[PDB]
């Protein structure tokens, strides 16, 4: 219902090791994380998590 | 009666990233619709995706309106009356001003 | 005889010596993002590299978005961008710029 | 009786008299301080202070967290606070529509120039010896004022005008010649938070960072 | 008249939108008694 959305242009870097490999119900490849993570946005300036 | 509020067609604004969501909404369906051709998904998820993707698009912009006249236009005759509760709804503002 | 809870400073003066701090304090026209600051971010992974979801197509797809919606806000940017009244980043403004000048 | 004990916060086992005291009532709190006789009750002693919940009689000391004066010394007293104006339940015919509370929580002693009377012809306020007293910690320090005037010490102290900012905690001590009027400060503060809330609304765009603020 | 009132209640702009530059740089209506 919710759906995350990217704060601002840049990079995504996260990693790998702690998410499992998915598919969607709509298809596409994907991860899914059963822990906690924290994203970092590499943007022009700052950063998001 | 003095101050004598009125809607226009230019007073009806939208939401400046409009071009941008829908775009990309499309090129994703188009994607997608390419792929079901060569195999790669099946229609149930074609069914699934369209609906989807549409519906979480139409979100984020019914979402962002009122921020919008908040921020930009304060004081935009649509937004009077939809704010102040005389007339109109969320709902029914977003199908004239957004999707 | 003077403790630390008590300082003296005769005639202080606090200034922005760059131009881009000065305009920002000011409120004159500047970017939002300092060209000193910025810096390049490190090439992202290539179209090729991504999952068939996100990779853009080879040819450019046709849309009735492709071209912008025109507005009295982007003639009288540009109207007051000739004469210099305001300063704008390039010759065409841009959908922020004009959501800030409907505010102002 | 003069008496002072450690400075553990715990009760003394006995309790004070409140009329050789000041009454310095708090939101969460309430300070005693000496007072000796005088004709305008404003000589303070600050050997001795008790704190208390609002309205108890169970005594303690405070937390003191600068060097304290150990002499009579000629104070005036200043609360900074803010009025806090609620909407009460009306189940009466003439039930108040509205209930209104001062709510204090800071109160500033100065320190008069040379411990003069109020009475005298040539009085003025040494704003270098300020005592904040909070309410959330039960503390009662100095205040760090930058005096920030040409002059010195050799300047007479008419000309002076303390500016307190940052909820109690800045102060600077200016000429009275440039002052700011209160519209302008005003304008001043609602003008950078706008700013800073327009730029937040449209960092969230595409079209950012190749824009201008015109 | 809700929209009366909030025409009347609602005020004006504060910030950027009633002052082009930064006021740290330099009166009002005459105290009405």
């Amino acid at each position: 219902a919710e759906h995350v959305r990217a704060p601002s242009n840049g990079k995504i870097k996260f990693n790998e090791d702690l998410v499992h490999p998915t598919r969607t119900r709509h298809g596409h490849p994907a991860f899914l994380c059963s822990i906690d993570l924290y994203v970092t946005i590499e943007s022009e300036d700052i950063l998001h998590n | 009666t003095a101050t004598s509020i009125s809607l226009g067609i230019d007073d009806l604004l939208t939401i400046p990233s409009k071009g941008w969501l829908v775009q990309d909404a499309e090129q994703q369906s188009l994607i997608l619709e390419k792929h079901h051709h060569y195999g790669n998904v099946h229609a149930v998820e074609k069914l699934r995706q369209s609906i989807e993707i549409w519906y979480a698009t139409s979100e984020y912009l019914r979402q962002e309106m009122n921020p919008n006249f908040r921020m930009t236009d304060p004081f935009n005759p649509v937004h009077i009356m939809s704010f102040s509760g005389a007339r109109g709804n969320a709902s029914q503002v977003h199908q004239l001003v957004g999707m | 005889l003077s403790s630390e809870y008590v300082i003296y400073q005769p005639e202080q003066e606090e200034e922005e010596l760059t131009g881009y701090e000065l305009d920002k304090r000011l409120g004159r026209p500047h970017p939002f993002i300092d060209p000193k600051t910025k810096k390049k971010i490190e090439k992202p992974l290539t179209s090729e590299e991504l999952w068939w979801n996100w990779r853009k197509p080879e040819k450019e797809q046709w849309s009735r978005w492709q071209r912008r919606r025109p507005d009295v806000e982007t003639v009288f940017l540009k109207a007051m961008a000739e004469t210099g009244q305001v300063k704008l980043y390039g010759d065409h403004p841009t959908l922020t710029e004009t959501a800030l000048y409907r505010a102002r | 009786v003069f008496t002072q004990g450690w400075d553990s916060e715990k009760i003394v086992d006995y309790r004070i008299n409140e009329e050789e005291f000041h009454k310095i009532s708090l939101l969460d709190c309430d300070f005693f301080i000496r007072k000796p006789p005088d004709p305008d009750n404003d000589v303070y002693d600050f050997r001795e202070m008790y704190v208390t919940p609002p309205d108890t009689d169970i005594y303690a000391i405070p937390r003191v967290l600068a060097p304290m004066p150990q002499k009579y010394i000629r104070c005036a007293m200043s609360d900074y606070g803010c009025y806090n104006v609620t909407e009460p339940p009306i189940d009466a015919p003439r039930d108040p529509m509205y209930k209104s509370e001062r709510e204090v929580s800071k109160v500033f002693l100065t320190k008069h120039y040379r411990n003069r009377r109020a009475g005298d012809p040539e009085f003025a306020l040494d704003f270098e010896e300020i005592y904040v007293i909070d309410s959330k910690t039960k503390s009662i320090t100095r205040a760090k004022v930058v005096v920030t005037v040409p002059g010195g010490r050799n300047r007479d102290r008419k000309n002076d005008l303390l500016v307190i900012r940052d909820n109690g905690t800045s102060f600077k001590i200016i000429p009275s010649e440039e002052r700011d009027d209160p519209t302008t400060v005003i304008e001043k503060e609602e003008w950078k938070k706008s700013r800073q809330d327009m730029e937040r609304h449209l960092r969230k765009l595409r079209d950012f960072s190749v824009s201008n603020w015109f | 008249m809700l929209i009366g009132l909030y025409v009347l209640t609602s005020g004006n702009h504060r910030g950027i939108c009633v002052n082009r530059y930064n006021p740290c740089n330099r009166t009002k209506e005459p105290f009405f008694s």
